[PDB]
RNA sequence: UCAAAGCCGGUCUCAGUUCGGAUCGGGGUCUGCAACUCGACCCCGUGAAGUCGGAGUCGCUAGUAAUCGCAGAUCAGCAACGCU
């Protein structure tokens, strides 16, 4: 917890900074921190969803810069299809043979729009290494939707 | 407790740390190790990170907690259940 | 309401003790269940019942941490 | 529960009857009845009304009673403690705030028993 | 396979295979569609296989609608049994499809792949059918 | 003649005050107190209908009228309820008894309930008809307090000719209702 | 000038009580650099369970058991209702 993520506080060292599951603020974007009432410093981003409700609590906040390069990443997932009939559902394993991934936002549904929606997890949180895996994961020939998940 | 004649107890370290924060009107967090130093009506806004037994524990002081000893906001033990 | 169906009513006198406020109203407390205390009021005579607090006496809206604590504590 | 100056709080001596109020014990009853001119050895059946009026106005001027006092207590707990103080955490989890053995006997707060 | 949550009458007469369709004769949902030219009872299996055939011939992209629900039961007596002893129990769920009735609809960018997908579906279907357009 | 206090006060000053606060084109558009109803819904009478008689006695000694015993419209498995059984004692009050009961209520009972921090002015149905409720009966001096074995509250509603909560609130506060400022 | 139970008198009149005192709110004192975790004591308020305790079980033969208070060690302070 306090070993990798958190070493950016201006005031003084020692950290109880936790990365709340709001927007994945681990990339070096405009962020801030809210002293979590009972639980530390929830670090949130500028374009976060529940940012207005936190700014409503405008006293319990403090400056943060957050460029601790040697650390880990929160991770982000993408929308990618499967097919469900004997090909192009094992393409997920074909294209996971070239990348290991943890589960983020999976969901199987096929009485839907014209695909077996199988929104695909990922382990890619890099600025300039997105289209690469988005090409590796684009074998099905019907790749229309490609944007990531927030 | 803490007889009024003796007045409130605040470790001088935290005092010299916070009085300068007042007179320069900056409110960066204060890494003060000792907890035990009664909150006085001088730093409602400044945040302390008192308990160093095992965690950072920031605490933003308010009007509502003056006089209370700063360690009340920094539980040392941990219990979630069985 | 009908004659026997209903309880008995009579103009009685509401007396406040806090203010001496003085109302007259018909009540179920009557010759059956009044405080046995008559007085004249107007061109007739009525029994009393007494009240502890009234709309005139009662302190309601008609008629009515802590840095300050710690500063009167520690100067 | 219905009246501050319950016209019959209970038929018994005044010193002990006035203690049937959330902000009155034996000594407050005694000092009240001393500040007034009311005997303490007298039952409530033997009361008057003017006695009740002087008691009511004395009390409402000097000290606190059921509703306002109970609200003061609960507001003290919630607000003045907070969400997440220590005594507040332990109020929340239903345990003895002032420092006590939780290991064996904190039953007055913890409840009768939840033996597993 | 489509199926209703309930029916007030589980055992029903066979739907009358007569008359040209008065409703669902047009698209109203998408761009390209399957229109029927024969009378037939179209079943769950047929509908699902045709939907699947579309969804496999073309993938993520575009949308599909099924303008018929098979809510009409068709019973089946057990096998190796005599006539009589009551009406059979429901086995199949169908939709009475008169000519003109549009059965499947889709919206997809390329007319070629759309029409070909619909052709796959029609070949899954038991009837002579037709490609139709929202435009005319 | 011998009009009720509250009623002579009403048609002497309150009507004009309401006209001023709401300039009414017609005098007959003035708000007026139609009736007040005291319900004493006692759902605890289903298991034993012996509490209804105490409810009856209480409402009678309060208002001055034998109540109407409201038989249940419907049977409810959860509330232990059949149809037709005595759940509730209702009293409708109109005219002189209404004005007298309102004066008694305002000037006696509401300051007699414990910790009376006011009555909510939001408690209007949307047509200038107020309704509040009580948790007991000792607030009415008409009852002997020693004879109160079971607390029995009530729902008092004051229905008026007002066409909105604003005019209703004006009328009630003019009559002297304790509407706390919220 | 050490008690307490005790003795005399008064009151309460069998009630969850003027029993019980926990717990909790507030206000304090003392110790100590310092009483948040984590002290004792005081005051005001609160006034929980508990109506003599299932199976079972313990100590005691006389200045004993039962009860009453007192002192000491450790100790700044006390969590001592313990121990001697």
């Amino acid at each position: 917890s306090n070993d990798d993520t958190g070493v950016a506080v201006p005031g003084a060292p020692g950290v109880l900074t936790k990365l709340a599951k709001c927007c994945t603020p681990v990339p070096g974007d405009t962020i801030m921190g809210f002293v979590t009432r009972g639980g530390g410093v929830s670090v949130h981003r500028t374009d976060c969803t529940n940012a207005e409700s936190l700014q409503q609590q405008s006293e319990r906040i403090i400056e943060v810069n957050w460029a601790p390069s040697p650390s880990s990443v929160f991770l982000v997932a993408i929308q990618v299809e499967a097919l469900d009939r004997h090909r192009l559902l094992s393409d997920v394993t074909r294209v996971l043979a070239d990348e290991k991934v943890n589960i983020l936002s999976a969901s199987v549904t096929t009485s839907n729009d014209r695909v077996a929606i199988s929104r695909f997890t990922f382990e890619m949180g890099d600025p300039k290494h997105l289209g690469h895996l988005l090409s590796v994961v684009r074998n099905v020939e019907g790749v229309y939707d490609v944007y990531r998940v927030t | 407790p803490r007889s009024l004649k003796k007045g409130p107890f605040v470790d001088d370290h935290l005092l010299k740390k916070v009085d300068v924060q007042n007179e320069k009107n900056t409110k960066q967090v204060i890494k003060t190790w000792s907890r035990r130093s009664t909150i006085i009506p001088d730093f409602i806004g400044h945040t302390f990170a008192v308990h160093d037994g095992r965690k950072h524990v920031p605490v933003f002081v308010t009007e509502a907690m003056v006089g209370h000893k700063l360690g009340e906001f920094a539980p040392t033990r941990t219990f979630k259940g069985h | 309401m009908k004659p026997g169906i209903h309880p008995d009513y009579h103009p009685v006198v509401f007396q406040d003790a806090a203010t001496g406020a003085q109302f007259l109203t018909r009540s179920t407390a009557t010759s059956t269940r009044t405080i046995e205390w008559p007085t004249p009021s107007g061109p007739k005579t009525y029994p009393l019942i007494v009240v502890d607090v009234t709309s005139d006496s009662h302190p309601f809206w008609t008629g009515s941490g802590q840095v300050e604590k710690f500063r009167r504590r520690y100067g | 529960a219905r009246l501050v100056g319950v016209d019959l709080p209970r038929d018994k001596r005044m010193e002990i009857a006035l203690t049937y109020i959330y902000g009155i014990g034996r000594t407050r009853s005694n000092e009240i009845l001393a500040a007034t001119g009311i005997d303490k050895n007298m039952r409530t059946k033997d009361l008057t009304d003017d006695q009740v009026t002087v008691l009511r106005d004395y009390i409402e001027g000097n000290l606190k009673v059921e509703g306002d006092l109970r609200r003061e207590v609960q507001a003290d707990i919630r607000r003045k403690i907070e969400i997440g103080c220590y005594q507040g955490l332990r109020h929340r989890r239903g345990l003895p705030v002032r420092g006590q053995r939780t290991k064996t006997n904190a039953r007055t707060r913890k409840g009768p028993k939840r033996t597993i | 396979m489509l199926i209703p949550r309930k029916v007030k009458h589980r055992k029903q007469h066979h739907p009358e295979q007569r008359g040209i369709a008065s409703g669902g004769t047009s698209v109203s949902f998408g761009d390209y569609g399957i229109q029927a030219l024969e009378h037939a009872y179209i079943t769950n299996r047929q509908i699902e296989s045709a939907r699947i055939a579309i969804n496999r011939h073309i993938k993520r992209g575009g949308k599909v609608w099924i303008n018929i629900f098979p809510d009409r039961p068709l019973t089946k007596k057990p096998a190796e049994t005599r006539m009589g002893s009551g009406k059979g129990s429901p086995e199949w769920w169908v939709a009475n499809v008169k000519p003109g009735r549009v059965l499947f609809e889709l919206s997809y960018p390329d007319e070629k792949t759309a029409r070909d997908a619909l052709t796959r579906a029609i070949h899954k279907l038991p009837i002579k059918a037709r490609i139709v357009t929202r435009e005319e | 003649k011998a009009l009720p206090r509250l009623k002579q006060r009403y048609r002497e000053e309150i009507r004009e005050a309401l006209q001023q606060e709401f300039n009414y084109a017609n005098v007959m558009q003035i708000p007026g107190v139609v009736k007040v109803v005291v319900n004493m819904g006692v759902g605890d009478a289903a298991r034993d209908a012996k509490l209804i008689n105490g409810a009856i006695n209480d409402l009678a000694l309060i208002t001055g009228q034998k109540p109407e015993v409201r038989r249940a419209r419907k049977s409810i498995a959860q509330f232990k309820l059949r149809e037709g059984m005595p759940i509730g004692a209702r009293v409708t009050l109109r005219g002189d008894r209404m004005w007298e009961f309102l004066d008694r209520l305002i000037s006696i009972a509401l300051p007699r309930i414990r910790d009376f921090r006011g009555l909510s002015p939001k408690q209007f149905d949307g047509t200038g008809n107020y309704t509040f409720g009580l948790n007991e009966q000792s607030m009415f001096h008409e009852i002997d307090v020693d004879s109160i074995d079971r607390p029995r509250g009530m729902d008092i509603t004051v229905v008026t000719t007002a066409t909105n909560d604003a005019e209703g609130r004006a009328l009630l506060r003019a009559l002297g209702f304790p509407f706390k400022e919220n």
